RNA sequence: CUGGUGACUAUAGCAAGGAGGUCACACCUGUUCCCAUGCCGAACACAGAAGUUAAGCUCCUUAGCGUCGAUGGUAGUCGAACUUACGUUCCGCUAGAGUAGAACGUUGCAA
RNA sequence: UGAUAUUGAAAUUCGGCUUUCUAACCCGCACCACUUAUCGUGGUGGGAGACAGUGUCAGGCGGGCAGUUUGACUGGGGCGGUCGCCUCCUAAAAGGUAACGGAGGCGCUCAAAGGUUCCCUCAGAAUGGUUGGAAAUCAUUCAUAGAGUGUAAAGGCAUAAGGGAGCUUGACUGCGAGACCUACAAGUCGAGCAGGGUCGAAAGACGGACUUAGUGAUCCGGUGGUUCCGCAUGGAAGGGCCAUCGCUCAACGGAUAAAAGCUACCCCGGGGAUAACAGGCUUAUCUCCCCCAAGAGUUCACAUCGACGGGGAGGUUUGGCACCUCGAUGUCGGCUCAUCGCAUCCUGGGGCUGUAGUCGGUCCCAAGGGUUGGGCUGUUCGCCCAUUAAAGCGGUA
RNA sequence: GCUGGAAGGUUAAGAGGAGUGGUUAGCUUCUGCGAAGCUACGAAUCGAAGCCCCAGUAAACGGCGGCCGUAACUAUAACGG
RNA sequence: GAGGGUAGCGGAGAAAUUCCAAUCGAACCUGGAGAUAGCUGGUUCUCUCCGAAAUAGCUUUAGGGCUAGCCUCAAGUGAUGAUUAUUGGAGGUAGAGCACUGUUUGGACGAGCGAAUUCAGACAAACUCCGAAUGCCAAUUAAUUUAACUUGGGAGUCAGAACAUGGGUGAUAAGGUCCGUGUUCGAAAGGGAAACAGCCCAGACCACCAGCUAAGGUCCCAAAAU
RNA sequence: AAGCAGUAAAUGUGGAGCCGUAGCGAAAGCGAGUCUGAAUAGGGCGUUUAGUAUUUGGUCGUAGACCCGAAACCAGGUGAU
């Protein structure tokens, strides 16, 4: 089923960001490489 | 008895907003469409839906594309 | 007059019959190298002895198909008068026939 | 029903349960006195006793009683059905356009089914070989789309938007000249500027998916961040700003956090804006009258009957519409009194006949006169009994 | 619905006070620790009736069925599934 | 018969919503009180200029409102308004046609061949190889004309009807009902159709015992040709 | 303005107060420029920077608000001739 998903910053200020998600076909959590404002650089969000 | 029909959706307004030989300026739709009906020219652009719209002021010309194939341009006059 | 590359509704096309090659476009040989395959040097990429116009390609002819297409009349219809289906005045179709038509045409190499 | 105050005094195993006692409190229990009154008060004896009764707080039952809710559209109302969004036709080649008109969908999905760079071209038909649909795969030819495009439809796409592979996360941040639509609130497209980037040799492309549906104002509440404020002062509680979450509020511009029925006991303000009777328009239905002739009639269409089909008249039935009347036009049968039409029941006059005669059938002219009494049923209607030359059909609220 | 019962489950006020946060005498890397007071919110455990549960009660409220074949009965079924 | 008791969130009832001072599904009097009424009725002197609407959206909304459209007054900008004449353009209706999807008639074609192949002939709002007349958007282009736009004060309107024309629905019924496009009535008197809002002609400032015409008419009623 | 004087008199005193001359931002705050924003880079709202006191007319709000008209509700009393 589909989940509403945040991503958060890691190791760093957080610059948050909204998708979606299965829940069955992405059982763990996903990481991405997104712009970063505060830092002002591309960084990995979890979550 | 009673009926099973009755249904409608809101009229959406497509057409020419321009006509030919009409000076435009840098951002104005020139027709809304479903899929592609006229092609985009010179100094035309396309959108999210297919829409045309001017990148340039100038005048409005509906040309031919060939056979049974259409098109619009913007030229940069005056 | 052959080649490169752009512009126009097939009046630029499909098909059939003929002529040509060592300058060029092609055919063909091979897989050490730059590269690749559901497997497959068949194709993509290379190094190139030979050999032939067979086929691609250039030119000529053929109205078999496809395309373009008048004049005249007809259908329909703006407006007007009677009335309810008929006059008068403009515009003017499809379809079918007489017919153009085996393409014109710009620019830098080469002979 | 429990906790607590009035509420005391002693003992048992583990802050209490249980069992004893009397002074609190109680007795519409007896005797005495105020008093020739037992209403009341006081005293003396009995009974019960920290129980009951009363005060405050809490949980449960509670139409016995009280205040209110119970939607709209609608060829009258009730019943049935529907309410927001998307795609066609009606829609009259710009845009827009209604009806309980004619057809279908939506309340999603995808971590690659997104971005970029390269490569490629489908469906169908014929033939051949271990024959399962010459189409479960091997191979050849014809084949401009009939194939695919996640999901309805329309508009598009073979420069592919269709199929394959590599890399990658732009399904980024702050914006935004100009424009479409529009009562408002909302909705749509957008070249370009700056800050990080992915793919590509490079020019370049990238702010999700070929396009158009997958969505809900405000108030209130939850979570993360913040040069903001914070009631004498420094903090804090509490607010503001930015991001995000919780509503089949589907009657989908959403009355409130919270809501169903009967009225023949009924009442008030309005309407012929809207029904039930009669009038009016129409004639589906109804009653009659015709066209053609396959046939029946031993032969023979038309003495008589008239299948399959077609064209009219009338306004007596059941309907359709809702034009006058709701500050009133009073129904069904029966009685009294009638009047009009002819599509004629009797009487008068003619033609044909499958008319021998007495009787019959059918058609034409003709409205002067006539056209019964009872049983059953409120009945119109109908059946029955007995007669008669005949026991006619309709209009007039 | 009414009556009887308490083996188990749920349940208030009120008792109970494990802990959390705010303030600061002091110390100290300087924007952290931090005693006692005062203050805001509180967790384990105890707490009746009622409800779920068990049984009875109809001159209490109430309720009292289908399909398919067959003669020592022509049709029709005493009977059978 | 006399003397007494029960009082309206109440009494009494051999029970009918029966009675409680000619009234009772809740008595009478006075106050809150000039309750509320999106509903009917009514609203008093005279002249001059201009002059509608019965539509869209939303609505516990449908005979009520709000915003927009249309009317009026004042102050502002200044060809920006309408009709024709000549070009350019978007958009598939009438008509026609079978090249697509479906329907259908008769013959050749064995794989039953009036459709797996071929030749003729027809049908379609949800078919199109094609395609008008009108209408619509502009030019910054020429003659004629008089309007358009912006900001402010005040409104009314949301029940429309008939006729001609293209349609849906009904039954190619209705003075039926719902849409598009015009005229009239509404809010329009005068002439014609016998009389007759919507049909035809034509728009009344006041006075005259003056002339020519429109629609329809000229034997008499009854003006005009036996 | 209230108050004081003055004939219940229209006139003097009374400068608490109010409007305007400068906006922007939720606010701290800045200021002809402010907010958003890393950045007047762009954009929003401002730089008109002539008002103010009284009064005639039109309209709106609070009061019954153009007038007449209910079926009903609450409170206090009077009635069993």
């Amino acid at each position: 089923m589909r989940v509403n998903v945040t991503l958060a910053c890691t190791e760093c200020g957080d610059r948050n960001y909204i998708t979606t998600k299965n829940k069955r076909n992405n059982p763990e959590r996903v990481e991405m490489k997104k712009f970063c404002s505060r830092e002002n650089k591309q960084t990995l969000h979890r979550e | 008895s009673s009926t099973k029909n009755g249904r409608d959706s809101e009229s959406k307004r497509l057409g020419a907003k321009r006509a030919d030989g009409q000076f435009v300026t840098g951002g104005s739709i020139l027709y809304r469409q479903r899929g592609t009906k006229i092609y985009p020219g010179e100094n035309v652009g396309r959108g999210g839906d297919d829409t045309l719209f001017a990148k340039i002021d100038g005048v409005v010309k509906f040309e031919r594309k060939g056979r049974d194939k259409k098109q619009v341009s913007v030229y940069a006059v005056a």
